[PDB]
RNA sequence: GCGGUGCGCCGCGACCGGCUCCGGGACGGCUGGGAAGGCCCGGCGGGGAAGGUGGCCCGGGGGCCCCGGGUGUUACAGCCCG
RNA sequence: UUGGUAAGCAGAACUGGCGCUGCGGGAUGAACCGAACGCCGGGUUAAGGCGCCCGAUGCCGACGCUCAUCAGACCCCAGAAA
RNA sequence: GCGCCGGAGCCUCGGUUGGCCUCGGAUAGCCGGUCCCCCGCCGGGGUCCGGUGCGGAGAGCCCUUCGUCCCGGGAAACGGGGCGGCCGGAAAGGGGGCCGCCCUCUCGCCCGUCACGCACCGCACGUUCGUGGGGAACCUGGCGCUAAACCAUUCGUAGACGAC
């Protein structure tokens, strides 16, 4: 799946056409994280065709709009239940993240899983994302950020843009 | 031997980026390579990596859960701008900016003044040379 | 047009690509002091690379094909020849423009530049191991390690005395500004507004 | 292009010199003229492409110009001979240039100097 | 008196993997390595200055051995410093990596 | 992942006096002087406190493989201090 | 003097139209008839925690000041929900 | 899909190709991908790259993985198991 | 009839438009001064003081030519130009330092006052290292010199011929 840039939220609702037998189909809501509304509605039809008896030709889409985060400044510790497909067999995992925005956390999740286990996101589902309290976190790399009294230097300061000067006399010290 | 520690609530000078040439305080450390305010030049709260920053040795005690109001109050109470003006590096940043935006007529006048200063060198340093030769021989 | 380039702690390919880029554009390059060149990897692989280069020989007559040169300047000339199209006339002109020697013999009293792109602390991690080139040359047959090192100490003792005399001239530079500060104070203020002293 | 600025003469036999600009002619050519003692520049016409300007704008509010000079006066007729009218006109223009350039300190050295490059000078980096 | 021309170097020609185009020339000025920094020289004239055996006449002077080939700078090339140009007559393969003059009197200031 | 800090303090006695310069220390005491270079591991030393009572070592942002080499250098330093203060007596017999 | 055709050689300048590339500015709709943002601890007004904040206790580094661990929900600071 | 245990083997149903067709990339190449051809000038692309050999990542690119005492560099296409 | 150091001239050739003349190494640590205290024939060892996005910053230093008259102000007279000794000088020897003098004036450079130059009037190779490299003769001061190789003659310790 093309993870082009950051993710965008789309509150997608849809149903089937009004039948002469029943009055109305049961409406459902899905919060799809997708690059745009076209693939958001495509994944909506994907999950609806997997779950219920509904086809895209005999159906309709009621609303597909973006809503923003009500608290962007507050930090939230998300926990994502990963449903993926391996090269040999299929397995599931669970991994936490620490980021402000849900779109940023989901954006970091694709790069992290593609770095660890080569996540090809064409057949990878996200079944549940929920915020977690600080005491209930499992990962030590997440729990190590929870430190009010912290005081530490940086180990190394690598410098960039070395082709633009291209010449120097003294040796630059990276200790800053 | 490390003098400047990365501490929560430390004034840092932004080297480059959108807020080029501005001071910022480390509010929160959320990610491993992403920091998280400048009320003097009205810096909006956003994320920033550790590459485009140059930290200084100035801190004060304040909780990180406070919003922009108490950060602005602590900034105006601590008065970082006077210490930044007393800092020797900011006094030569403007000197480098004047040397960049130096007028060619002003450059010609400074060139003639340095020519006279080099003739003062050619007299006075030669007098120190003959004085050192009198001290040696 | 002449650039003297130091070769302490500089990589092979990273410096060689920059030299091959700058010579073909046209600039006389004098590569000096190639004794502290390190290559990433352990002492097994950095030896068996040269051992594979030795095994890649000519069976019919070895006095016609490749020659396994022992000098690090000739090894650097070999890899510059391997990178550049040496069959072409522009490559033959680059061979005349390029000047590579080991150590530092006749223009030793010059300032030299450092390429930061081929630097070890810039490119490699500090936890990585390395192997010396002069030790491998002395093990394979280069005999002029003790000849070069004693001649290297002779110019270091001369530069020790001359820089100390250069330090002695620096005390006379600052002390002369203190004596004549009455008349140059008007000359001091016109440079402080432009920002040359500060 | 403003009246009163310093220009770098290029296309003439005198090149690299710093000449004070007077005014725009009605024909279109830039009439530019320096001091007869300092820059040795006569009443010469240049072109806006061939003129490189330099940002140094002195006051040129209190000057005057005669009306007998025109586009047909500064024409290449044929053996160059200096007429007696050109010397009087150059003296009359130099008498108006003189008090301002004498009031501005260290300006005659910049006028008598010539432009020349050296090591580590490229005009796209620094500013004039 | 002094120098009145910046240091430009002819780098090469517009070429693909095997084919080459001799009509478009590639130039590189010493001291500039950016597309935003090379915007000042859009329209400045270039001249490959060389010499010959025969004495060709000089406009406003005695005949000399030197000759010129005039050109025109159109626009830049690449990311980190290169510029394109087109001469009146096409340069031979002898003129590879040689010093030229950059006439700046067609100014835009 | 890279652990930010794992300190290990060494409570040296008063009789063992050290004076660091970069990554090279000198050890004196009742008898014997021993010196050893520490440039290869690239760590940070800190000799703190008045009258030099204890030593501290740091390893900033190192993973599981690099933090394992920190504790053994402390054991080598303690063995060097034991060799300076007490020494090493090895007795051994022959079998035929 | 008006109109028209052309130069013995080498170049430059100007305006007009067409085809492209780039830069500096200014104006207007929609969103949840936008989330959020700074100003008057905004007053009244009920409750809760920890990356534990004032303060208390324990132990050691400096001749009266700081560190690590517990007590705590505002306290010589924050803070989320009505 | 048949015959063989498997082949650069033989024989069959659908589309496209050399023969009758060169150019761009894949190092060299009957079939791979893109795209098909009058002669020039200007602008701009697919397939493909932007350490050098030749034009570009010389982006102040990010995430993390791997130390090997026989790593790794691409569909055909030139090497592998438990 | 040939050559070492200092004219009227003449063919051929290629890049050029100022030099940067210098300790060392650390990179999770250094640079620069006093070095009161010791080892050393005058240098290090610590102790101290300022800087660390490095001003003892190669993103830096110096030269700068339009020229010439006169009167001044600091500027400077101990200085600029050259002849004679004393040292340094070889990984592939620099045309480097100092002192006396045969010789010269307070002119050079930084600011005020005045005058002059073919001012060539709108179109370009100007600007340079140049006593630049190579080949031929024509001139004139000081100073030295009158050589060898090959074919061939004898040799077998050589040997198809050369070759030794």
């Amino acid at each position: 799946m093309k993870a082009s840039g950051t993710l965008r939220e789309y509150k997608v609702v849809g149903r089937c056409l009004p039948t002469p037998k029943c009055r109305t189909p049961p409406l459902y809501r899905m919060r799809i994280f997708a690059p745009n509304h076209v693939v958001a509605k495509s994944r909506f039809w994907y999950f609806v065709s997997q779950l219920k008896k509904m086809k895209k030709s005999s159906g309709e889409i009621v609303y597909c709009g973006q809503v923003f985060e009500k608290s962007p400044l507050r930090v939230k510790n998300f926990g994502i239940w990963l449903r993926y497909d391996s090269r040999s067999g299929t397995h599931n995992m669970y991994r936490e993240y620490r980021d402000l925005t849900t779109a940023g956390a989901v954006t970091q999740c694709y790069r992290d899983m593609g770095a660890r286990h080569r996540a090809r996101a064409h057949s990878i589902q996200i079944m549940k994302v929920e915020e977690i309290a600080a005491s209930k976190c499992r990962r030590p790399a997440v729990k190590q950020f929870h430190d009010s009294k912290i005081k530490f230097p940086l180990p190394h300061r690598v410098l960039r843009r070395q082709h633009k000067p291209r010449f120097t006399t003294k040796r630059p010290n990276t200790f800053f | 031997v490390f003098r400047r520690f990365v501490e929560v609530g430390r004034v840092a000078y932004v080297s480059f980026g959108p807020h080029a040439g501005k001071l910022v305080a480390i509010v929160d450390v959320i990610d491993q390579n992403r920091a998280l305010d400048g009320p003097c030049t009205r810096v909006r709260r956003q994320a920033m990596p550790f590459k485009c920053m140059q930290l200084t040795d100035f801190i004060l005690k304040f909780p990180h859960s406070a919003r922009q109001k108490y950060v602005r109050k602590a900034w105006e109470k601590a008065d970082i701008n006077t210490k930044w003006a007393a800092t020797r590096w900011a006094k030569k940043i403007e000197a480098r900016e004047r040397k960049a935006k130096m007028t060619d007529f002003d450059r010609y006048k400074v060139m003639k003044a340095k020519k006279m200063r080099n003739r003062i060198i050619k007299n006075e340093v030669k007098k120190l040379q003959r004085a050192a030769l009198l001290k040696a021989s | 047009q002449v650039l003297v380039l130091d070769g302490r702690g500089h990589l092979l390919g990273r410096l060689a690509a920059i030299v091959a880029k700058q010579v073909l554009l046209g600039r006389k390059v004098v590569v000096v002091r190639c004794e502290g060149i390190n290559i990433s990897g352990n002492f097994y692989r950095n030896k068996l690379k040269y051992l594979a280069f030795l095994r890649k020989r000519m069976n019919t007559n070895p006095s016609r094909g490749p020659y396994h040169f022992r000098a690090p300047s000739r090894i650097f000339w070999r890899t510059v020849r391997g990178m550049l199209p040496h069959k072409t006339k522009r490559g033959q002109a680059a061979l005349d423009r390029l000047k590579v020697f080991d150590g530092i013999p006749p223009y030793d009293k010059k300032k030299r530049m450092v390429v930061p792109a081929a630097l070890k602390v810039v490119r490699l991690k500090p936890t990585r191991k390395f192997a010396y080139l002069g030790r491998l040359a002395h093990e394979v047959g280069w005999k002029y390690q003790a000849v070069t090192a004693t001649l290297e100490e002779k110019r270091k003792e001369k530069a020790k005395i001359h820089y100390r005399k250069k330090k002695q001239l620096m005390r006379l530079r600052k002390q002369a500004e203190k004596n004549v500060e009455k008349k140059i104070s008007k000359f001091t203020d016109v440079l402080k507004t432009h920002g040359l002293l500060v | 292009i403003t009246p009163g600025t310093i220009l770098i003469i290029l296309t003439g036999r005198h090149r690299g010199k710093r000449v004070v600009f007077l005014k725009q002619l009605s024909s279109g050519l830039l009439l530019v003229t320096g001091p007869l003692s300092l820059n040795r520049v006569p009443l010469r016409r240049t072109h806006q492409k061939f003129v490189i300007a330099t940002s140094t704008k002195i006051d040129i509010s209190g000057v005057k110009i005669p009306k007998h000079l025109t586009d047909a006066y500064f024409k290449k007729k044929k053996k160059y001979e200096i007429t007696e009218q050109r010397k009087v006109d150059q003296k009359a223009v130099d008498s108006q240039i003189l008090p301002k350039i004498k009031a501005v300190p260290q300006l005659q050295g910049y006028l008598r100097s010539v432009f020349a490059l050296t090591n580590g000078v490229y005009p796209h980096k620094l500013v004039f | 008196s002094g120098r009145l021309w910046c240091k430009a170097i002819f780098a090469g020609y517009k070429r693909g993997l095997r084919n080459q185009r001799e009509h478009t020339a590639l130039l590189k000025i010493e001291g500039v390595y950016a597309r935003d920094e090379t915007e000042f020289y859009l329209g400045k004239r270039c001249a490959y200055v060389y010499k010959a055996k025969n004495n060709t006449v000089t406009p406003g002077g005695k005949p000399n051995k030197t000759r010129v080939i005039w050109g025109k700078v159109t626009r830049a090339h690449g990311n980190s410093g290169m510029v394109r140009a087109k001469f009146r007559s096409n340069l031979p393969a002898k003129a590879i990596g040689h010093r030229i003059r950059v006439m700046l009197y067609p100014s835009r200031i | 992942m890279k652990t930010i800090l794992s300190n290990q303090t060494v409570d040296i006695p008063e009789n063992v006096d050290i004076s660091l310069k970069g990554r090279t220390v000198i050890v004196k005491g009742p008898r014997g002087t021993l010196r050893r270079d520490f440039n290869h591991i690239n760590v940070e030393l800190s000799l703190l406190g008045k009258k030099k009572k204890r030593l501290r070592v740091d390893k900033w942002w190192g993973n599981r493989k690099e933090l394992a080499t920190v504790r053994t250098i402390c054991s080598h330093v303690q063995n060097m201090i034991k060799g300076v203060t007490l020494g090493f007596r090895y007795k051994m017999r022959s079998v035929y």
